[PDB]
């Protein structure tokens, strides 16, 4: 991560491109805290 | 110092050859900013 | 269920090798150490 | 429940002028003798206030901001004028009032109105129609009996012209009104020794003639204490005295809340208040 | 009597998808299932 | 303090969520760690079991009465008057 | 421990209750009510890391991200006030 | 539903990340306009400087000692009872929360200068009283802390402003409401002592009490809860504090006109013979009547109380509950009201007879 | 202590394993108890969740040197005397 002036200084004749594009994930995860970890979360103060 | 007025008269002396002194009538109660200039140049002035 | 924890940790645990070597020298053994990091915790807001 | 909305259509042929003086006069207070869903421009005028066919001194309008109610002026659009009650149980959600006061209103303070004692009043002039509006100051209620105290105070002095209190005194001088860490000067860096004297000397005099007499009826009651019917003295000093002290003591009308923003009303800027 | 946070959890505001919360509203119902049972038994005993 | 060495035990192995990838010497950076204990080959203290434990829950429930089961409803003759 | 054919350059100003020492150092706040800027005032003054003793190299932990020493809105250096955020770095604060 | 208010402000006098939420804050009238008031309010023969000093002595050693002056914008505003209460420590009848109380608030804050904070913020409040500059002018009730956030030495806080306390909602750790608490040491419920403690709506008052000898001032504020309205509270305050009334009255401060008109033989001089010539030979022809009243009891020479009303309990019994619990470090024994519904408009009634 | 109310939640575990067969005015006899709580009915403190957890665990895998492998064996011709 940089600013723009130093990405031009760069790309010049510096660094090598290797590609225009990318697979990128597009959905993030999730926890769901249920099932057993919701008992222990109630009568316990813990959760794993 | 013993002598007010040797106090009020070094406080004189030391404002007479600088740009950064407090306002002439000292206040009872405050701070003792330094009066703002009605014009800036090269920067901020980096005290020695 | 962020908003119901009270805090989070995690923990790791990893091992080193080790270089037998011959004397005179102290004899060595396996290390194995144990972390813990704790979640901070910040927020976003913009309002209309 | 609901609002209680009032709408003061305004006339035609009023001056561009005047129109654009009147969208900046929103958030002021004004007052009206009944409380109806539509008014009029006469019942905010300073005509209202005329007691004995004449304009109404500082005594008059003290007593007439009790006896009338009071009223936020909301949104102005080019017809007409849109003011939500204050004092009676009404939701009135928005709420905005800007501070005509030379003082700062602080997060949290209580506002209560005041006649324009001091110097001038900020009054909007309609010469199309002929007739005037003038605004109550928005004071906290910390100061509203200092203010008062030091601007009657100070007329007495004036009144003592004869050398009956030396008028050479400089040892004591500069009554100021120190609020929020800022001093105000009162005598306004002029002279206004005429003008605002005349508009103040009945509220002078009641005073006068009821300290002075407080001080009487107790020496005439115990002279140990350092035909003339005496039950009636007794009576008529405190009949006067309990009538005129409820005029001068009066109570808050709103608060000043303060989400999002800074925490200090300069003098002419908008901030949201809530109903006491 | 109801509590507050036992009508603020009757009435569904601060409705969040959490089963966390399912759990605690579960929880006010049988309360106001409890009281309400008892009001009406004392009904019967008040008469004799 | 070091409660949260304590909230759940240190070394108890549940599954490998990842795999720290590094195997570097963390003797060094002893200080970005809000608990660290380096142990020799097998040292004591990983032996430890400990717990609390709720040995019930009792409750109870009411008895309802109803007053034409009762015998002082002889002296009456009760009447509904909407 | 750097000149090591002496114990000081400035007798004046290394010594504890010296001049400079009794000038600058913050613990007795001479200049507490003063607002400059005072540029001596890390190399008066000792330090004191709250876990001075539980690490042998804090200097990557202590070289990130100190805050602003002086303003940078005002036409000089002032203090800095109660209020702002701004983040600086120290390649002199930290070799002294 | 209830009426938020929001200040930021310092924490100086008041950290919000260790007080109870439902804890009463108070705000502080900038310290500037204490000078004024004091210049001209003070009685003859006393210092007006004891003030001023022991004012830039406290603010010396509290922050940033410059930026104390008149628009810097930020400034210590607030402050909580609990500090108020510890910093006079030695004026309450029960020693033992009261000590509780501020050595539990002297180990948990800063510790750096806090001492001294304590100590210059009582001096300070002890010079306003033989300045006349009454505390209850420049301290009033803001509101009940609810939610906050802070920073390094930055504080931003929420607080309930009108309305009942129950109806709040929060994220405090627990559960998302919360009620109101004080320190057991400033509660003082008026009706067991007046012998009423009757079953029925209470006050919840405000109440100062000064006492003012030569040099030793002392300045308390407890927390009344009271069945008497705001009106004939005084009386029941003034019967319980009698001794205080007394000493204030004398130690503080350190005509026959019906009789001369019964004869038409007395010298007089009718309204319309005051002209030119007339004005010297009158003021000798009259009954002369010497004397002043300088030195004498005023207003502000006897005043031992003053009291605010800033919220009432509508219930049918008040349940109030007495508990230790703990500021963090330290244990401290604390009130818990149930369903107060806060009120205001701040007017201050001061008793001085 | 009185620590004791704050291992499990006073209302928890809610399925009873018993029946109190005795209705009496529990609150005579407060300090046979280690903890005692009277509501009238519907405490706010009965509605309260708070949890701790533990988002995951990260182990390592050692890397296995072969000396033979290696490209420093060149110069060594390895035999194994038994």
């Amino acid at each position: 991560v940089t600013t723009a002036t130093l990405k031009r200084q760069l790309l010049q004749g510096i660094l090598q491109i290797d590609d225009t594009a990318a697979d990128v994930p597009v959905t993030y995860g999730e926890m769901v805290l249920q099932g057993t970890n919701l008992v222990t979360a109630l009568v316990m103060g813990k959760a794993v | 110092m013993l002598h007010d007025n040797v106090t009020e008269s070094l406080r004189r002396i030391t404002a007479s050859g600088g740009r950064l002194n407090p306002t002439e009538p000292l206040p009872i109660f405050g701070g003792l900013r330094p009066a703002t200039s009605a014009g800036i140049a090269r920067g901020q002035a980096s005290v020695c | 269920e962020l908003a119901y924890v009270r805090d989070g940790v995690i923990q790791f645990e990893v091992q080193q090798p080790m270089i037998a070597r011959d004397g005179p020298h102290p004899v060595d053994q396996p290390v194995h150490n144990y972390m813990v990091k704790r979640i901070h915790k910040r927020s976003l807001s913009a309002a209309f | 429940a609901m609002p209680f909305e009032i709408e003061v259509l305004l006339p035609g042929e009023l001056s561009p002028a005047e129109t654009s003086a009147l969208q900046k006069c929103e958030g002021k207070i004004i007052t009206f003798s009944t409380l109806r869903h539509r008014a009029s421009l006469v019942d905010i005028a300073l005509s209202s206030y005329y007691i004995n066919g004449a304009p109404p001194d500082t005594l008059s309008l003290l007593e007439a901001y009790r006896m009338r109610f009071a009223a936020v002026i909301t949104r102005v659009i080019p017809g007409k004028l849109l003011a939500h009650a204050i004092g009676v149980g009404t939701p009135t959600p928005g709420l905005f009032i800007q501070n005509t006061s030379p003082v700062d209103l602080c997060n949290g303070d209580y506002i209560c109105l005041l006649p324009p004692v001091f110097g001038s009043a900020d009054s909007i002039r309609l010469d199309s129609v002929g007739l005037e509006i003038v605004f109550p100051l928005t004071i906290p209620q910390t100061l509203m009996r200092e203010i008062i105290a030091k601007v009657v105070a100070r007329a007495v002095e004036r009144t003592a012209a004869g050398a009956q209190i030396l008028p050479h005194e400089v040892l004591r001088g500069a009554d100021v009104i120190c609020y929020n860490g800022r001093r105000y000067e009162l005598e306004t860096n002029l002279q206004h020794r005429d003008g605002s004297d005349a508009a103040i000397r009945t509220l002078v005099l009641n005073l006068m003639f009821s300290i002075n007499e407080g001080c009487l009826l107790l020496l005439a009651l115990i002279p140990t204490l350092l035909r003339f019917p005496i039950y009636e003295t007794i009576s008529s000093w405190i009949s006067t005295s309990s009538r005129l002290g409820d005029t001068l003591g009066t109570r808050a009308i709103l608060r000043v809340c303060v989400f999002d923003g800074p925490s200090t009303v300069h003098p002419g800027d908008r901030t949201a208040v809530i109903q006491v | 009597a109801i509590a507050s946070e036992a009508l603020s959890l009757l009435s569904n505001t601060y409705v969040d998808g959490t089963e966390i919360d399912s759990s605690l509203r579960i929880r006010a119902i049988q309360q106001m299932a409890r009281n309400l049972r008892t009001v009406l038994d004392s009904f019967e005993r008040g008469t004799a | 303090s070091d409660r949260i060495a304590g909230l759940f035990n240190i070394p108890a192995g549940i599954i490998p969520t990842g795999n720290v990838l590094s195997t570097i010497e963390v003797c060094a950076h002893r200080c970005i760690f809000d608990f660290f204990k380096q142990i020799r080959s097998d040292d004591n203290s990983l032996y430890s079991a400990q717990f609390d434990i709720l040995l019930g829950t009792y409750c109870n429930t009411l008895n309802f009465v109803r007053f034409l089961e009762l015998g002082l409803s002889v002296a009456c003759i009760c009447t509904k008057f909407p | 421990v750097a000149y090591t054919d002496r114990a000081t350059l400035n007798p004046w100003a290394s010594q504890k209750h010296s001049y400079g020492d009794r000038l600058y150092n913050g613990t007795y706040n001479l200049t507490g009510a003063s607002p400059i800027y005072s540029p001596c005032f890390k190399f008066f003054t000792p330090a004191e890391v709250n876990t001075n003793c539980n690490t042998l190299d804090r200097l990557l932990m202590e070289a990130k991200a100190v805050a602003s020493q002086s303003s940078t809105d005002t036409e000089y250096q002032f203090k800095r006030p109660p209020g702002s955020t701004e983040m600086t770095q120290d390649p002199c604060g930290l070799f002294q | 539903t209830t009426q938020l208010i929001q200040q930021v402000s310092l924490t100086d006098f008041f950290r919000p990340d260790i007080e109870h939420a439902g804890s009463i804050v108070l705000i502080l009238r900038h310290p500037s306009d204490m000078i004024g008031e004091a210049n001209t309010l003070t009685q003859a023969g006393r210092d007006p400087d004891v003030l001023l000093e022991g004012l830039r002595n406290l603010f010396n050693a509290c922050t940033a000692p410059w930026t104390v002056g008149e628009g810097g914008g930020l400034r210590a505003y607030v402050t909580s009872l609990s500090f108020i209460a510890a910093c006079r420590a030695e004026e309450y009848t029960d020693k033992q929360a009261a000590d509780a109380n501020r050595t539990a608030i002297v180990s948990a804050y800063g510790c750096s200068r806090m001492e001294t904070r304590l100590i210059r913020f009582s001096e300070c409040l002890r010079a306003m009283v033989q300045c006349h500059v009454f505390p209850h002018r420049f301290i009033s009730f803001f509101g009940s802390l609810l939610e906050y956030t802070i920073q390094d030495n930055l504080c931003n806080i929420t607080a309930v402003a009108k309305g009942p306390q129950e109806a709040a909602r929060t994220d405090k750790t627990s559960t998302r409401r919360v009620t109101a608490n004080i320190p057991a040491c400033v509660f003082w419920d008026v009706d067991k002592d007046l012998h009423l403690s009757a079953d029925g709506l209470k006050h919840v008052f405000l109440v100062f009490v000064y006492t003012q000898r030569r040099q030793r001032e002392g300045v308390r504020l407890h927390l009344a809860l009271s069945q008497l309205n705001e009106q004939c509270f005084g009386r029941g305050i003034g019967f319980l504090l009698g001794r205080i009334r007394a000493e204030n009255a004398a130690w503080g401060t350190e005509l026959p006109l019906v009789q001369l008109s019964n004869d038409p033989t007395s010298p007089r001089c009718s309204i319309g013979e005051i002209t030119g010539v007339n004005w010297n030979l009158a003021r000798q022809r009259l009954y002369q009547w010497t004397g002043d009243f300088r030195g004498l009891p005023t207003q502000l020479s006897c005043m031992y109380a003053a009291y605010t009303l800033i919220g009432t309990i509508p219930s049918e019994s008040v349940r109030y509950t007495r508990r230790m619990e703990r500021f963090g470090g330290y244990n401290v024994p604390t009130i818990w009201l149930e369903g107060v519904v806060w009120g205001g408009t701040n007017t201050w009634n001061e008793c001085y007879y």
